[PDB]
């Protein structure tokens, strides 16, 4: 299991709660795009302000939405973003990493048959807690199941036998296994 | 000859009800329509009632510690924005 | 299965129902599957007294009929096993992912053959589990004990291991340490007696693409059958009073039926009293007769004179479910109008479902939802001199022989309804 | 001997715990007074087997969060094993193979 | 003289004590084969009808 | 007794074992002393005598019902079985008021 | 409160079983129904009724549709009780079903003989030898009615039932092969029994009337059937008397979608010997005193359900050299197959090898493609037969392995498959729609 | 919990020097060592290492 | 000297008047041990067939 810190995209209101932010650097696309939207947003705001016409804040509104819908529209699909063995090369710069989250044929990502079905090289299922995805596994599981109403820390209809399989892809990665128990210690005494 | 089955109608229905599913889905598609028309172009009064759905509860959206743009514009508020066009004609009267 | 369900314009729209003459039948189209028989590993020594058990192994998608087989000599001449295989499966687990999902007894075994199998059925049963044509001592043979699992019993309800990527499928296999007829007689040891060989089969199903694909990748669940077994010793007077007794009921689930007998542990499937009649005792009608040791190889009677049972009723929630009926109605009535079969004494059926013997939920009682279920029972005075034929087959309703008082434990059990759930690779229970 | 080191079995799907008994001989664990070579049962002719041995393991079920934790979780487990050796301490029992200042 | 194996069933999650349980005969009723002098052994309240 | 095994809600709670399981092992591991005394017992929790800090428990509040069935030797008198199970509640003191909540 | 505390005590655990109801119990549902009548009628029976001879008929088209056949014999007996086994059906060596001169099914005696030991019971099975053999304790010169039912597709499937309307240019025919020996009737073992009687034998067939419009549907448009079909293969066994189990590898010489296979084998000598016999009660002529034998069967009691009477040790199937399912104990096609396939009990000496799920049923269940399959084999491995069987010690107090000696005189094996295939009928003509 | 330890990976060569008494019959004396391992468990597999 | 409990099961839908029902045995059928001094007590109808 892999873990990466928050972001988050221009949408809401993100982009006051961490502000003084102009231009990127080691950030994720989306908070790349949110600094993007910072350097229009103060520049036009200043602008407009020297020069009190009042459109120069409507021309950085409007080249805010443009860059804003390029984003949005312009994203290419072809991400394949999954870390295991002892290469990552695809990229070294901030991103998310790819979850193959639960569905309703597999409400706990178990990969039991669903990797030969379609997927060949599936993503493995990430934390209990990364995503919110507890609450989609219980609604999962809780889907076209009664209750007796005797159980509000439902034990009753048996989920502590349910859980995800230590790994949830086709191989077990004994790579990541093996620089776990036996770090490579880069430049070692012998060399 | 065969099974299928619809999971739900926008919020969970067990295998349970019978005829209910008949009407609240029926309910579902005339407030669907209901809602469509009377929030496409052909509008009456009802500006006047979207205006003020929409001053104080764009502000409180703010109030609360996010809110996507998608739900702070589109939430049957972008027309009651329509109010700024009675401003912009109240002023442009004045100047 | 608690899904809403509707039909599209191609289930409708480009079919209908066709007319069907009685006499031209029109036989189902069928999925491809096959049929096959393996033997599973067995981890843990076999001997008596021994526990074992058999991890299932994915040779197949689905599973059915499961038959232990066994290997036995005997310890004695013709009239001395009863069900040795039967009495040798003492205690079968069923379970999944760690989880129990059934569990059946010797006991139970030899009371569902009594209430729910029949003629040649039984028959056949028999001599699957015991032997039956008088042979000798020092003889060996091959015995059969097929599992009555919900899964045995039906295609429809066979387990996906595909689906249970996960997740152990196991049963687990007590073995008796007594074994009458083959290690002990009566209470005796038998010398030199061999111990058993065993072994455990298991049938698999062979889908083709198309359904393997669904029953691979689709979330599953199955109405299954579970049994659940509780007991207590019982009150059999000799003499001036027929004892009452209230023994608790302790079932939790739509109950499909409750069932019990009156036994005594000393002999495997003694569930009467004995007395010196022909069939009722080792060497009975003669001078040589025992009356405190069975025909083992008839243990079994039709005769409810020898039964204890006089009369029943069943509370839930201290209320009367029936009113008070005798023992003869649950020895021969209940299960005459809900099966069909013979019922010997000592046995008693009492049903909730119409038809206890099919699979189709046909009436139940929910017991998760009764806090005090209560088996009620009254019991005939066991006042008769076994050894005498004058009384033990002329006497009143409501008294038995004074050897009924040795049938001191009873054997209740339930078959309720439960639904097994398989989700991701794994599986487990609907409900506790 | 300690709940903070039971194995965590359901972390480990592909290493299964194994135990390997190596179980004394029949000729041992008696002490009797006269130089028996073997023991035999007076009824039939049994090596005097062990009548039933099993092995019972106290498993700890736990809680549906804390076993998806301890699945997906790495552990990192502070364990106690041992090591051992054998020797030849002759100690010069009259005859001269050997002294009393043995090193090993 | 035999070394068996057991596999730890993941049937539970963890693994805690672990114990042997084992069911050993009475000593006393078997022989001791080369017959040191007094003979070798003979059950008296079992057997042995002579006695009373 | 020869064999115990206790029964929840209609099933084991686990395979019978025993007397001597109950009597000397059971304690060896959850208890500070083994009595040595025919004193069997069985616990829910790990390792204690109270141990000022709980442990585990079963919650019988919830087994609707529980039956512990004995197997007893053929050797003992007529007589009593006491049996003993020490439970947790929580002392309840407001405002100067007491008693003991459930 | 009675009903009523079981009806109010409702929880969760019923939703799956009560919830929004789909059916009800107390109120049944009726299949539409058409008006049926049936009449029994003789045919005519062209050849000479007698032993060994081959006589035929045709079915008259006299009805619609065609229910079932019985045939009728009278037979009288040489022998006392005890003499005779199932004479009626001994008799009725031979039957061959034929539409348009073309063979659809055809039976021998010994499949009758094998289809009651694995498909009959109870008291179908008991009212059968009712009526094929004397159960009374009959004596010598007793003279009875007997009745062999026929077992063919649109005999016992009334679903399946001869539409003779839909066929007016074809002919249906049967053929009724008759045995030259019946035992204790016209032969004791080999010996002929002087005045024996000639059989006489009439054919009944069961009709259907349908009425005006149903008829014409039948006639007029085209149908087809799906019917069962009898294979029948057979060798001489290699039975070992002693120092070793020898096995038999026969080939399965069979050829369409098969739903099970079922063999035995038996004595030529004498009718339904699937087993050897033993100086056991009810295993030989005399059993129990001075006179007994082992080279003369009890005719009234052939059968036992003693399966160490039995010559098969294990048994398995290959399909084009590969296994199918692990080498079994012969008392897995004797005992379980049965029990978890058809139920009731199969006779000794009698195995079954399903692929189907219901091998009982008439609906399709699985089935064996040796149409598709070059290779299919039968592999065989015999007990040892070194058990003197005249003395109960040996006979009764032995292994699994073993078995009489008397076991050696089983020299034939029989082997039936029954398989698929399908009637095509069509402006009045029609035959099968796969060859080989 | 660990409460030291002697690093025998770090001692090329360790020699016990055991003084006997002289009354010894010719025996064995075995030495045990119980030591400190880290059990690293992830990704569904176990092993010892360090 | 016991201390049972019952629950009070939903057979209807509200717990009105209960009642307890005893049955208590007659005491003249049990003797004081302590021994009182004169015979403690025997039934003179049941027993004591000496008596007509």
């Amino acid at each position: 299991l892999y873990q990466d810190p928050v972001w988050f995209q221009d949408l809401s209101v993100i982009f006051k709660r961490p502000s003084e932010i102009i231009p990127t650097r080691d950030q994720s696309d989306s908070e790349r795009i949110n600094a993007m939207v910072r350097l229009v947003l103060y520049c036009s705001f200043a602008v407009a302000l020297i020069r009190q016409n009042y459109l120069y804040a409507i021309l950085g509104l409007a080249i805010i939405a443009i860059i804003s819908l390029a984003y949005a529209l312009g994203a290419k699909k072809t991400k394949s973003n999954e870390a295991y063995g002892n290469i990552r090369p695809y990229s070294v710069k901030r991103s998310k990493k790819s979850c193959s989250k639960s569905s309703a044929n597999n409400p706990f990502s178990n990969a039991t048959v669903g990797a030969l079905l379609d997927n060949e090289a599936r993503p493995p299922a990430c934390s209990y807690d990364d995503n919110d995805m507890a609450s989609t596994m219980r609604k999962n599981f809780n889907k076209g199941l009664f209750r007796n109403l005797d159980d509000v820390y439902e034990v009753e209809n048996s989920q502590r036998q349910f859980y995800t399989m230590p790994v949830t892809t086709a191989a077990p990665d004994l790579t990541a296994f093996g620089q776990f128990l036996y770090g490579s210690k880069g430049k070692t005494c012998k060399e | 000859n065969v099974g299928s089955l619809e999971l739900n109608n926008l919020s969970t229905a067990e295998d349970v009800a019978t005829l209910q599913n008949q009407l609240n889905k029926l309910a579902e598609e005339k407030h669907k329509r209901s809602t469509w028309k009377g929030l496409t172009f052909r509008i009456a009064v009802q500006d006047m009632w979207e205006a003020l759905t929409g001053i104080p509860t764009d502000i409180y959206q703010n109030s609360g510690r996010v809110s996507l743009k998608e739900l702070l514009t589109r939430d049957d508020r972008l027309r009651g924005l329509g109010l700024i066009f009675f401003l912009v004609a109240v002023v442009s009267i004045f100047f | 299965l608690s899904q809403l369900v509707a039909y599209g314009a191609q289930d409708v729209y480009l079919t209908g129902n066709p007319q069907i003459t009685f006499f031209k039948t029109v036989y189902r189209r069928y999925t491809n599957f096959a049929i096959e028989s393996i033997q599973q590993t067995i981890n843990g020594s076999v001997g008596f007294g021994n526990k074992v058990s058999t991890q299932i192994s994915r040779n197949g998608d689905l599973i059915t009929d499961i038959v232990v087989e066994f290997v036995l000599t005997k310890g004695g001449n013709g009239g001395t096993t009863y069900y040795p295989a039967e009495e040798l499966l003492q205690d079968v687990e069923l379970e999944i992912g760690g989880q129990r999902i059934d569990k059946h007894y010797n006991d139970w075994f030899r009371t569902y053959d009594a209430l729910f199998r029949m003629n040649d059925d039984r028959y056949n049963y028999r001599r699957m589990t015991d032997w039956v044509n008088n042979e000798l001592v020092g003889a060996q043979k091959r015995f059969y004990v097929p599992l009555i699992f919900f899964f045995n019993q039906t295609p429809g309800l066979a387990l996906p291991l595909i689906a249970l990527q996960y997740h152990e499928v196991k049963l687990y296999f007590t073995l008796a340490s007594q074994v009458q007829g083959v290690n002990y007689n009566g209470s005796s040891a038998i010398a030199g007696a061999a111990q058993p060989t065993m072994s455990v089969w298991v049938d698999y199903i062979f889908l083709d693409t198309q359904e393997r694909t669904r029953f691979a990748q689709l979330p599953h669940e199955y109405l299954i059958e579970q049994l659940q077994f509780t007991g207590s010793e019982t009150a059999t007077p000799s003499a001036t009073t027929q004892a009452s007794q209230n023994i608790r009921l302790n079932f939790n689930h739509p109950t499909k039926y409750l069932a019990w007998n009156f036994n005594n542990p000393t002999n495997y499937g003694q569930y009467t009293a004995l007395a010196n009649i022909p069939g009722a005792c080792s060497g009975a009608g003669t001078a040589a007769a025992t009356v405190t040791t069975p025909d083992y190889g008839n243990t079994g009677t039709y005769n409810e004179q020898l039964a204890v049972l006089d009369s029943a009723k069943i509370q839930l929630n201290g209320q009367d479910r029936f009113a008070t009926r005798k023992g003869s109605y649950f020895n021969k009535v209940q299960p005459y109008q809900s099966i069909g079969g013979v019922t010997p004494a000592g046995v008693y059926l009492y049903s909730f479902a119409l038809k206890p013997a099919g699979r189709q939920p046909s009436g139940t009682c929910n017991f998760s939802r009764i806090d005090n279920a209560t088996l009620s029972l009254t019991y005939k005075t066991c006042s008769i001199d076994a050894t005498s034929p004058a009384a033990v087959l002329g006497n009143t309703e409501t008294v038995t022989a004074n050897t009924a008082t040795l049938l001191t434990a009873l054997n209740i059990y339930a078959k309720n309804y439960n639904v097994l759930r398989i989700m991701s690779g794994m599986g487990g229970l609907a409900y506790a | 001997r300690n709940p903070g080191l039971y194995m965590p079995l359901v972390a480990l799907s592909y290493h299964q715990m194994k135990l390997n008994f190596n179980i004394n001989n029949y000729l041992n664990c008696v002490k009797c007074n006269y130089p028996v070579t073997a023991l035999t049962s007076k009824n039939g002719a049994n090596p005097l087997s062990i009548t039933n041995m099993k092995l019972y393991t106290d498993f700890v079920f736990l809680d549906a969060p804390e076993r998806i934790r301890m699945s997906e979780i790495q552990h990192e487990y502070l364990v106690t094993q041992l090591q051992w050796q054998g020797s030849e301490p002759v100690t010069a029992p009259g005859d001269p193979n050997g002294s009393t200042n043995r090193k090993i | 003289g035999k070394f068996p194996t057991v596999t730890i069933s993941r049937n539970g999650d963890l693994a805690g004590p672990i114990w042997i349980e084992v069911n050993l005969p009475s000593l006393l009723g078997y022989n001791i084969t080369p017959t040191p002098a007094e003979g070798n052994t003979s059950n008296i309240a079992a057997i042995s009808t002579v006695f009373k | 007794f020869t064999e115990v095994k206790l029964i929840i809600n209609g099933s084991d709670r686990f395979s019978g074992r025993p007397g001597a399981y109950f009597r000397l092992v059971q304690p060896y591991e959850h208890h500070v002393r083994v009595p040595s005394k025919s004193v069997y017992v069985y616990s829910f929790a790990l390792e204690d005598a109270d141990s000022r800090q709980p442990n585990g428990s079963a919650n019988f509040t919830r087994y609707d019902s529980v039956q512990l069935q004995l197997t007893l030797n053929e050797n003992l008198a007529s007589g009593r079985v006491q049996i003993y199970a020490p439970n947790f509640n929580i002392l309840r003191i407001a405002a100067g008021m007491g008693g003991l909540a459930f």
